[PDB]
RNA sequence: UGGAAGACCGAAACAGUUCUGACGUGCAAAUCGAUUGUCAGAAUUGAGUAUAGGGGCGAAAGACCAAUCGAACCAUCUAGU
RNA sequence: AAUGAGAGCCUUGGAGGACUGAAGUGGAGAAGGGUUUCGUGUGAACAGUGGUUGAUCACGAGUUAGUCGGUCCUAAGUUCAAGGCGAAAGCGAAAAUUUUCAAGUAAAACAUAAUUUUGAACGAAAGGGAAUACGGUUCCAAUUCCGUAACCUGUUGAGUAUCCGUUUGUUAUUAAAUAUGGGCCUCGUGCUCAUCCUGGCAACAGGAACGACCAUAAAGAAGCCGUCGAGAGAUAUCGGAAGAGUUUUCUUUUCUGUUUUAUAGCCGUACUACCAUGGAAGUCUUUCGCAGAGAGAUAUGGUAGAUGGGCUAGAAGAGCAUGACAUAUACUGUUGUGUCGAUAUUUUCUCCUCGGACCUUGAAAAUUUAUGGUGGGGACACGCAAACUUCUCAACAGGCCGUACCAAUAUCCGCAGCUGGUCUCCAAGGUGAAGAGUCUCUAGUCGAUAGAAUAAUGUAGGUAAGGGAAGUCGGCAAAUUAGAUCCGUAACUUCGGGAUAAGGAUUGGCUCUGAAGAUUGAGAUAGUCGCGAUUAUCAAUUAACAAUCAAUUCAGAACUGGCACGGACUUGGGGAAUCCGACU
RNA sequence: UGAUCAAAGUAUCACGAGU
RNA sequence: UGCUUGGACUACAUAUGGUUGAGGGUUGUA
């Protein structure tokens, strides 16, 4: 249930005379084999692991923390990647782009993998049967393939109703509608077909 | 015989779920069931364990790769990249 | 019975032992077995000529008791 | 149950000796309501049940 | 037809505990045993290639076994490969001798600075 | 395929000559038992021939 | 050669298409016959186990939740009016 | 036939018609039942009928385990001690915070000194799993009693490198000497070394030959389908110890009978993996299926799992099977014989080596072991030794709870001995593609209240000239069609299908013939001893070389019958359009 | 693609006991 | 010691007494 294999990796526990093991998300070009070098003296070299300041703007970046020791919120799965887009000096903080996009500030502390995270494009494959779909469904969760509330009756659906054939209002719901109402297009901006060249700024 | 000189693979599906889908699957489930050659031992001796995983059965050296192909577009492009910056910063 | 021992040597050397209370002789005519009970392994000497079989009966010691299966 | 568990079994086992027909003697006892032992649990026709 | 078999266990489903071989009994009776699983071979586990000389038992009857039949009497006995062993004794040697090969090379360089 | 292991043994057919036939097993042409020694004989003969 | 597929014919299996058949104070508070769908998988299912009432669950019929569901059952308010 | 008051069933033999037809109405168990099991007595009530008999009614008996389950363990999940919150209870709560709530030492010096953070537990009689077999025995019980033989765990005793440098013995040789070293002194038993195993190049071999302690790995540990390799039991079939049956005729025929345990020792393949030799090109080796090879193939020589089988111990001319003898006989004793092949089918399973499929990638925990490392102790050679020894044998102990039978048209749940529902294990012959249907054998039934009539009307099953859907709401019901092999095969199409399109041909029996496999052997010559025996040589021979053994497949040809030929059974009517949802 | 625990070392004092 | 049987004890919250403790809370002797 997570389309990206794992890479266990282990280490020298530096306090007790011990290995510890640790589950790290396997970037792409990590062959089992390979050394990682967890570090802020650390060489550039897929999938070490550095703190923010250490990598020079437009290396990409995998794993990262949001906040340093927060173990690594950020571009978990298949293919997503941030951008180190530069620096602010003033308050130690490194300037990343999202996976979505939207641009955030992040302290220079924080740690993340220089990688393109593996099994990217997951996507790609359409599918053909609703039999993988199904077993896909069944490793990760109880999503259902999901039923039509306009199917329905309007004691299980706000939407479903009908001699004919109807939501019969506007399917777009407030954020502020209050559950159950948010059967929809919660807080849509604008609905009908994206026109044009997506990508922000 | 080339039995089929359209379908090849894609004639498991046959019939069920139209053309267009199964033109992409062709390219697909070519590339993933594929030998590719193993950076690490040289031999063309790399075929798709899992998605996202591909082991060498020669060597035993298991690779990450992108999930249909062993190197994903992005992927080259990506560790070029890296590389790339890596001169400049030390030297 | 699970032991076999086919050297006459051995099967003597478990007969003076501090368990063996028990032995069966059988002289039979598909083949004529010495066995001695000790109680798990008991240890069977199968001498196969019959004529050694005659003379092997006394060398058992005569403290340990024979069952004279006929 | 065909090997039944040991509380069962005792809880059972009183239960076999309900199912006997009252001596006859006691039933000459002078105001002496006892006719039969009437409880008599026989197994298809009052079960233990539930 | 010949003689039929019946189930000692009370265990009657096909389950995994419960695999039972057809055995011609004395009294000719032809009655069933219970066959414990076919233990699977310890593994090599750095390459899962199937240890020689190491006993292949339901894990609790490796102390009812005597302790020389699940070795191999050298370094990494069971852990590692043997064929993987000579790689791995060549690895520890290269890593630590062109260490010291850096070593050396960073000594001389800081006397004749 | 058989036929050509115990051949390999005794030697009468060189090892290439054999891998020929063996793959030639496999894919049609040498349809009964009958058919694979004419073939051998044949090839081996050829070869007599040239030489 | 090989042996793929929520593939097809059809058993075990599951379901219940049509006869608007038998039965319909029956064997049965849903059975029986004929006929028939499907049967290697979104299959069939046991045990353990979770979800409980204006709630759940629902491949969604207002269906089902112990012969009971357009809001279970049980007692009480309640000999309610 | 027997008995009784009465007997179609139910009481029952013998007999006789059949039934289910090993995917069971059989033989076991779980879930369930709760005395229902079984003997005896046996009447009324009950068995919608009778009923002497019963799952009834009355009276007694019966369910014995260290090794099978429960137990134990965890799973999904749960019970709950918290800081809290609640009206409290409790939390349709997993809250889980709680000095060190934590696990802890065969450890001592200076915060003793290392590490280590929900305590706790329940939760599967199908998951995991300490360890039992065979025969006999009850009215009713047995992996359980008994007999006999094992196996595990705990614990307890003995044994398991060591006898050397040296030497008693021997003038020496030599031997005890597992294997001892070096030097001195005329010499030495004088100085004196070790001894927590050995062998193999390796793959790795073995009976033991430092658990104190750390880390690390493996086992436990896992879907589905397909095929291969190998086995067990059933099956097919021949001979030969036996019996039975048929025997008008024919039949060495038909049926049946020929068995081998846990456990231990040795052997130990197909397969695979690995090692040594060696260096392959002219691709080789090779699978059914294409996997490997300068990451070392092939080959040659090995090694290893004990995977599967063999032979022995087990096994008292055992036990047990078969046919006889003794005693009317029982009980019991005695006499032989218990054996030789062939095959792949699996109307079954197990196990090995593999692969297909996947936006599925197919448990966890207890538990067990392995290896590396750091202590220490044992560190005398006249050699004593020892060794939680995760050894080899023997001693003792192993508690607690369950165990009958039923598991279904009569022991369950439905008011019921109710055509209902109710999870699985077990696998005969023939036909055949079938674990199909059908018949049969074994096992179990023959109870479904019956007899006589066998009306109508039914129900359930069929047939019907000639016409052939005119019927009807509507081809509904019914029929045609069906398997196989061969020939032929459209519209349309997403090129995969449509397709078994349509449309045609043919199918028995008997008698021949061909094709399709396995294995060694011949042939020719020479020497020796009396065609026989012993020894030596060589490649061709080679598509069945020939010979023999195997076991059926697929094809072709006659003869032949009254069109009889998928003869039972199995088993699509078809085509042309339209509406609708893509599809299962 | 591999292993790290037992502070060795160095320095200063204790430098006691037994023979 | 081993093996085996019987009795009595071993919940939690909490007060007091008991003694062990404890904190760069904080005081003092040095």
């Amino acid at each position: 249930g997570r389309g990206a294999p794992l890479a266990v990796v282990h280490f020298r526990d530096p306090y007790r005379y011990k290995i510890r093991k640790e589950l790290f998300i396997a970037p792409e070009g990590m062959h089992t084999g390979q050394f990682v070098y967890c570090g802020r003296k650390a060489t550039l070299q897929i999938g070490n692991v550095m703190p923010l300041s250490q990598m020079p703007e437009g290396t990409i970046i995998c794993n990262l923390e949001e906040k340093t020791g927060d173990r690594g919120r950020l571009a978990r799965t298949s293919g997503n990647y941030a951008t180190v887009i530069a620096h602010n000096q003033d308050t130690k903080k490194t300037r990343v782009k999202l996976p979505s996009g939207a641009k955030k500030v992040v302290p220079s502390a924080n740690r993340a993998m220089v990688g393109i995270v593996a099994g990217g494009g997951r996507i790609d494959k359409p599918i053909l049967k609703a039999g993988r779909a199904y077993h896909k469904y069944k490793v990760k969760r109880n999503s259902w393939p999901k039923v039509r509330g306009v199917a329905m009756n309007p004691v299980e659906h706000p939407h479903g109703g009908g001699n004919h054939q109807h939501i019969g209002k506007a399917s777009t719901v407030k954020r502020g509608t209050s559950a159950g109402r948010k059967v929809g297009l919660i807080a849509a901006r604008r609905t009908g077909r994206i026109r044009g060249g997506k990508g922000d700024s | 015989a080339k039995r089929t000189k359209k379908v090849g693979i894609v004639g498991k599906y046959g019939t069920r779920y139209g053309a267009s889908l199964r033109k992409m699957v062709k390219k697909m489930e070519i590339t993933q069931h594929s030998k590719y050659t193993c950076s690490f031992c040289g031999k063309d001796s790399m075929k798709r364990a899992v998605v996202g995983i591909w082991s060498c059965k020669r060597c035993k050296r298991t690779v990450a790769g992108g999930a249909w192909v062993y190197s994903t577009t992005a992927a080259a492009s990506v560790r070029s990249a890296v590389r790339r910056l890596r001169e400049t910063k030390e030297q | 019975m699970p032991r076999e021992i086919k050297e006459v040597k051995d099967f003597l050397n478990k007969a003076r032992r501090s368990d063996a209370r028990a032995v069966k002789i059988k002289k039979n005519p598909t083949n004529t077995k010495f066995k001695i009970r000790c109680s798990r392994f008991l240890y069977t000497l199968v001498v196969q000529d019959k004529e050694k079989a005659d003379k092997i009966k006394q060398s058992l010691p005569p403290g340990l008791q024979v069952k004279e299966v006929k | 149950a065909a090997h039944k568990s040991f509380r069962i079994k005792q809880k059972l086992a009183k239960k076999l000796k309900q199912n006997r027909s009252v001596p006859q003697w006691v039933r000459l006892r002078t105001g002496n309501t006892i006719r039969y032992n009437a409880k008599r649990r026989h197994w298809r026709r009052t079960k233990l049940k539930l | 037809m010949v003689q039929r078999l019946t189930l000692r266990r009370r265990l009657s489903y096909n389950t995994r505990s419960n695999k039972r071989r057809i055995v011609r009994t004395p009294g000719g009776r032809l009655v069933y045993q219970y066959v414990k699983k076919n233990p699977t071979v310890p593994r090599c586990g750095q390459c899962k290639e199937k240890l020689h000389g190491i006993t292949p038992s339901r894990p609790s009857e490796r102390p009812r076994m005597s302790k020389r039949l699940k070795t191999v009497s050298r370094t990494y006995g069971g852990v590692l490969c043997h064929s993987c062993l000579r790689e791995r004794i060549v690895r520890a040697f290269l890593i630590e001798e062109q260490k010291i090969v850096k070593a050396l090379k960073s000594q001389r360089e800081a006397l004749v600075k | 395929r058989r036929l050509l292991k115990k051949y390999r043994d005794s030697k009468k057919i060189d090892r290439h000559l054999y891998h020929d036939l063996y793959m030639k097993c496999k894919g049609n042409v040498f349809k009964n038992k009958r058919v694979l020694m004419e073939y051998i004989h044949k090839k081996k003969a050829e070869k007599q021939r040239s030489k």
